[PDB]
């Protein structure tokens, strides 16, 4: 289906996003407060995908709103993104399986992965900056790729989009941090440690969250959420576990622990350290 | 003898280097360091222990335990 | 050889310090101390094991294990 | 004497080889070097630990120590 | 030089008590007892390893290796 | 002194046997075999870790530590 991220102001932006998740997502039954809720990706057929095009980064232009990004409705994975100006759809390597009718398909040499267009971009998600501006000489250097190789300033140009777009819909964290650059004060906004920090365990936090039931704290790795309030502020979309991203080892997705919830893995993984005891050498 | 058989309700390092247990009621203690991670271990994450040894009253020495998930 | 890969059933501290798990409906035993640790931890969370030696009939020591993350 | 009584507010690996940790405002150190690790899974699980020591003003050092989940 | 760099696919405890990893489709085991439990609390966590030797050939030994959140 | 205060961004097992964190943009480094459960516990979790020296710039060692949930 096809759906609009309009960045004419904050209201808009965050009103876009919502749309989006209401349609592919459904709200937890324990962790929601009003319409503002952690929600678990519907399952759809493999290859599914949205169309999402972007608008509203100048209003002085009636014809900045060519740029799409294609997505992956079971992951949220940017799969590429559409020049519909010239009717050409630039699709990353990791996807040939994502086809669009009647558009120019263009098979890229590189993948999606972060690690893959950081190096290119010369560019860290951790400390990158993005603000109105920047988001239009994002769009601009989208809008004016061609071939079927990722430059330096395309590659940026994703990582941009991906995280105000793509990581916004999975983290009300990002979507309420960056939205302040819609301002008319055009302030920029910085991707934190933490926020990359939460992309990172996107998948694990995902595995952990079904099981909540009202216990005053989760600890998911390095995350911490100290109470219920502190999960819906960070979190507003995962994936539907029960995908390979939900597990790394093991089978219980979770222990309870003084009334907080633990990811098992980290649990584990701290408690199998031997007698300290038997720290020694040759006696 | 199966001496008792539980979840572990404290557990405590004395100053003698052992390591005492609360399971089912009566206290154990163990002279094995090796035992000390294993079973705070059991007593955060919840499993079910069998206190084994022969000598079986309250306050006595052990050295075999079994470790169950729940 | 693959004498048995599955989920730890169930842990057990023996008196003489060795170390037993049941995995596919088999018991073993290991005199290697460090594996202790390393084995609960692959209990509480459901890893699956590989247990391997020259020696697969319930009873048998061992001292080579895999730990896998399917 | 139960010195102090409650959750972990801090630790400390000090540069003599010694762990101290914070409990109900008042540090406590301590040379059992077993402790360390059974310690911070205590502090990072907010266990309810009971310092006991023959030396309960603050600063003081201890070896011996309950464990205790909510 | 920066041998293999990715996820622990598995891990295994050996015979001759060194300590196995598979990182990007390749193995590396290593002598220091040290990484037993830093190397499996990192394949639990997912954590992305790079392993750095003199001998980076598949079945070759190591004994430096970073730990990565990334 | 306090050198750096934060979560660890990386730690690495070096070939001499010591250890290796980040904290706050710089490296450090410790002997105590004792600090390395401790430190990479730390990073798994995400504690805030307080590197504490009279060497404080990047590449320097330390012996003293303060670990904070928060």
């Amino acid at each position: 289906q096809e759906f609009t991220i309009d960045f004419s102001t904050q209201q808009s932006y965050v009103s876009s996003l919502n749309s989006i998740r209401t349609a592919i997502s459904t709200p937890l039954e324990h962790i929601s407060q009003g319409a503002t809720s952690v929600s678990v990706i519907n399952h759809t057929p493999p290859g599914s995908y949205i169309s999402v095009g972007i608008r509203g980064l100048d209003v002085y232009q009636a014809h900045f709103d060519h740029l799409r990004l294609i997505i992956e409705q079971n992951n949220l994975y940017v799969a590429g993104f559409v020049n519909t100006a010239t009717n050409t759809f630039y699709r990353f390597s990791d996807f040939a399986h994502i086809s669009l009718p009647g558009v120019t398909t263009i098979s890229m040499t590189t993948d999606s992965s972060y690690t893959t267009l950081q190096r290119v971009a010369a560019l860290e998600r951790s400390g990158m900056q993005i603000s109105r501006h920047s988001l239009v000489s994002s769009y601009l250097a989208l809008m004016e790729f061609s071939g079927n190789t990722m430059t330096r300033e395309a590659s940026r140009a994703v990582l941009r989009f991906v995280t105000v777009t793509a990581q916004a819909l999975r983290f009300r964290q990002i979507q309420r941090e960056f939205r302040q650059a819609l301002s008319e004060t055009a302030p920029v906004y910085t991707m934190t440690p933490e926020d990359v920090d939460l992309t990172l365990n996107w998948g694990r936090i995902s595995n952990v969250l079904p099981e909540y039931r009202g216990e005053d704290g989760v600890r998911v790795g390095r995350i911490s959420f100290n109470n219920i309030s502190a999960i819906l502020g960070t979190v507003a979309v995962i994936l539907n576990c029960h995908q390979p991203e939900c597990q790394i080892t093991g089978d219980r997705p979770v222990i309870k622990i003084n009334n907080t919830l633990w990811e098992s893995n980290t649990a584990a993984a701290f408690l199998n350290r031997k007698s300290q005891s038997l720290y020694t050498t040759g006696e | 003898a199966d001496c008792a058989k539980g979840k572990i309700e404290f557990s405590k390092y004395n100053e003698n280097d052992t390591f005492t247990v609360k399971v089912a009621g009566k206290e154990y203690w163990t002279n094995r360091w090796n035992l000390q991670p294993l079973l705070q271990s059991a007593q955060l994450t919840g499993m079910t222990v069998t206190i084994k040894s022969s000598t079986c009253a309250s306050g006595s020495g052990f050295a075999e335990v079994q470790f169950n998930n729940d």
